[PDB]
């Protein structure tokens, strides 16, 4: 008698679980092996980035803009023109290498 | 309303990386050699080497597609200004000057085309130069 | 049963909206995952060397605090880039000694960085001797120049 | 998950800075890289 | 079939309850913050900025690697009506040495009797009269299709490797 | 769906474990130095302009 009272609720529960599980199954089957290959590939870069994690924050000072350092851009570059100090070295070794 | 958007945005980023895979590979190749180059050029700690090139006007720089001369600012003003967009050399690929400039950059998504920006790589309107760079002003 | 109704409906809507995105993202991540896996050894040493060169370039910028300290010795420049032969390429791959990696740190005992050539469309490998610049002279009126443009100078 | 939480917090605080980084770096990289195009060097203008 | 199913269902329900009670707030916070930052960096202007960055940075990396000269160290740059009608370039100094060049891919290393040129992968003959496109017999590295060459550099390239610069198959070095 | 989830877990449990560990070791210095990260992120756009 109780089941006959709640038959519609049981049907709704089963249909809702099925609606969830259909999409869940399609998504899990559509990415079961791509995920495994992606993880197996990315394991090595994760280990190397873990090795190089402490130096990462310091490297961000230079790893994006390599010739320049972000710390001292505002004072060296005064707008349109870059201020540079020229040491025109005419040493014998410098001319020999040049 | 967040996890679908997170996954959509991750998909967009991964798609853009996939369409530009060769560029990422080139950058990952160039970075360690850039570190070695900086290490070599910073042997003298306070001063880093920067040489000068002899020869006068071997390639003449182009003023086509850049800011007009009358719009230049004196070096006295340290005041910053909003940097414009769409500035590059606009010569019709001619002369040795600026051969590897913006206009000759390969388009990664669209094979067999070279254009400065992906907005122009994707656009099918033909790339025409703003003008040949002259020696007597009026680069327009 | 009622909690299952609610949970099933909510999860179903979530998965319907965010399943194709995850599937195609995990599909498009395979080439870049392989790319990043191939260049694993060029990561730790690269980060370490950039970290160690950050203070050395910072001292050069900040030793004065108002300009940049550089040594300028006069040198001769190579031949200007020619039109068809020197178009850009993005086919660069590999690292030193044929495999990705880093050199040992550049001390003063071993100064010069071994030059690396990659599929780019430009190089400075053959400049092992003194020769005159092939476009030695030029004119910018009628574009008539002496010398022959070359990729083998 | 907690250390990821604090990293994500400090990154969400600066998402707008990241957007500005990308916006400016996409609007000057072409003009700046234009200099090193005519040869195996970069042009410079010396106003002194 | 049913006893193990019931017991394992009970255990997984308990485990899911504990795991959710412990990690749900932080997991949701991470998802929300990730969504906000990615939506911020995928706006129209950041989108086209990232597009142009990935489109035009590797060229910058290649050119800044090409500017550096190992023999003299550091970088090289030359100073600059728009300009003078006439130009000059006296000479090109020795930037590198034969014992300093290293090859990114082992397929790029020239075989005996050949030397590299200023377009990577194109190998020329190393003779005394081989300066300024004057000694024929140039061969091309494997997998170097799609590089246009001017007629002068095409004349010395041999027909097989000249075709390879447009055709598919790669030539066989002697 | 139950079968698919069981298969995915059975295949990717060790790889997810290793990825969790490596994410931990990557993120420990990032958390310990969060102020530097925030400061450089604030600093970079003006330098870039």
């Amino acid at each position: 008698q109780h089941f006959a009272e709640t038959r519609d609720l049981f049907a709704d529960a089963v249909t809702a679980l099925g609606r969830l599980s259909a999409a869940a199954d399609e998504t899990l089957s559509g990415s079961n092996a791509n995920l495994h290959t992606n993880l197996q590939n990315l394991q090595r870069p994760l280990k190397q980035l873990g090795r190089a994690a402490p130096y990462l924050v310091g490297a961000l000072k230079l790893i994006l803009t390599v010739p320049f350092n972000i710390d001292n851009i505002p004072k060296a570059i005064r707008g349109d023109y870059i201020n540079v100090s020229l040491k025109l070295d005419l040493t014998l070794s410098s001319v020999d290498n040049a | 309303e967040s996890l679908p958007q997170t996954l959509a945005n991750l998909e967009i980023v991964i798609d853009m990386l996939k369409r530009y895979n060769k560029n990422v590979e080139q950058v990952l190749v160039a970075l360690p050699q850039g570190a070695a180059v900086a290490q070599t050029g910073t042997i003298f700690a306070p001063e880093g080497l920067l040489h000068f090139g002899l020869g006068i006007n071997a390639p003449p720089p182009c003023l086509t597609g850049f800011l007009p001369a009358s719009q230049w600012r004196s070096p006295a003003d340290t005041r910053t200004e909003p940097l414009p967009s769409g500035l590059y050399c606009k010569i019709p690929k001619d002369a040795p000057n600026a051969v590897r400039g913006a206009r000759n950059y390969p388009c990664a998504d669209v094979p067999g085309k070279r254009a400065a920006t992906p907005r122009e790589c994707r656009s099918d309107e033909p790339y025409q130069p703003l003008g040949t760079n002259p020696w007597y002003g009026d680069p327009d | 049963l009622v909690a299952a109704v609610g949970f099933g409906n909510t999860g179903g809507d979530i998965f319907e909206r965010g399943g194709p995105y995850l599937v195609r993202g995990a599909q498009d991540l395979l080439p870049t995952s392989a790319l990043l896996d191939e260049y694993s050894p060029a990561l730790f040493c690269t980060i370490r060397n950039y970290h160690d060169a950050a203070p050395k370039l910072a001292g050069a910028l900040g030793g004065n605090g108002y300009s940049l300290l550089t040594n300028s010795l006069v040198v001769g420049v190579g031949n200007p880039y020619v039109y068809p032969d020197n178009l850009p390429r993005v086919n660069a791959k590999g690292g030193p000694e044929g495999r990705p990696g880093c050199w040992q740190p550049i001390t003063r005992d071993l100064w010069p960085f071994p030059y690396l050539v990659m599929d780019t469309g430009a190089s400075i490998a053959p400049y092992n001797h003194f020769e005159l610049g092939q476009p030695m002279f030029a004119e910018y009126v009628w574009g008539r120049q002496v010398g022959e443009n070359t990729i083998n100078p | 998950l907690e250390q990821l939480r604090t990293v994500s917090d400090v990154l969400n605080e600066r998402k707008q800075d990241l957007a500005d980084i990308l916006t400016v770096a996409g609007k000057f990289i072409t003009s700046l890289a234009e200099a090193l195009a005519s040869g195996p060097y970069f042009k410079v203008m010396l106003v002194n | 079939e049913l006893a193990n199913a019931l017991q394992d269902l009970n255990r997984v329900l308990k485990t899911t309850r504990e795991f959710l009670d412990r990690n749900g707030g932080v997991l949701t916070h991470d998802i929300d913050n990730l969504e906000q930052v990615t939506t911020a960096i995928l706006q129209p202007e950041p989108r086209d900025g990232l597009e142009t960055g990935l489109h035009a940075y590797p060229n910058l990396a290649a050119n800044v690697l090409n500017i550096n000269s190992p023999n003299q160290g550091g970088i090289i740059g030359l100073p600059v009506f728009n300009y003078l009608p006439f130009g000059m370039n006296l000479a090109s100094t020795a930037m590198t040495l034969p014992k300093q060049i290293a090859y990114s891919e082992k397929r790029l290393q020239p075989p005996p009797g050949y030397k590299d040129t200023t377009v990577p992968g194109i190998w020329s003959r190393d003779t005394l009269f081989s300066h300024g496109n004057h000694e024929p017999g140039w061969i091309v590295a494997p997998g170097m299709q799609g590089v246009q060459v001017q007629p002068a550099t095409a004349n010395m390239l041999t027909p097989e490797s000249l075709a390879e610069l447009l055709g598919g198959p790669d030539i066989v070095p002697p | 769906a139950a079968g698919s989830l069981a298969d995915l877990l059975s295949d990717n449990r060790p790889l997810l474990k290793d990825t969790i560990g490596y994410l931990d070791v990557i993120q420990a210095p990032l958390v310990e130095q969060k102020q530097e990260v925030s400061d450089i992120l604030v600093q970079m756009p003006q330098a870039l302009k």
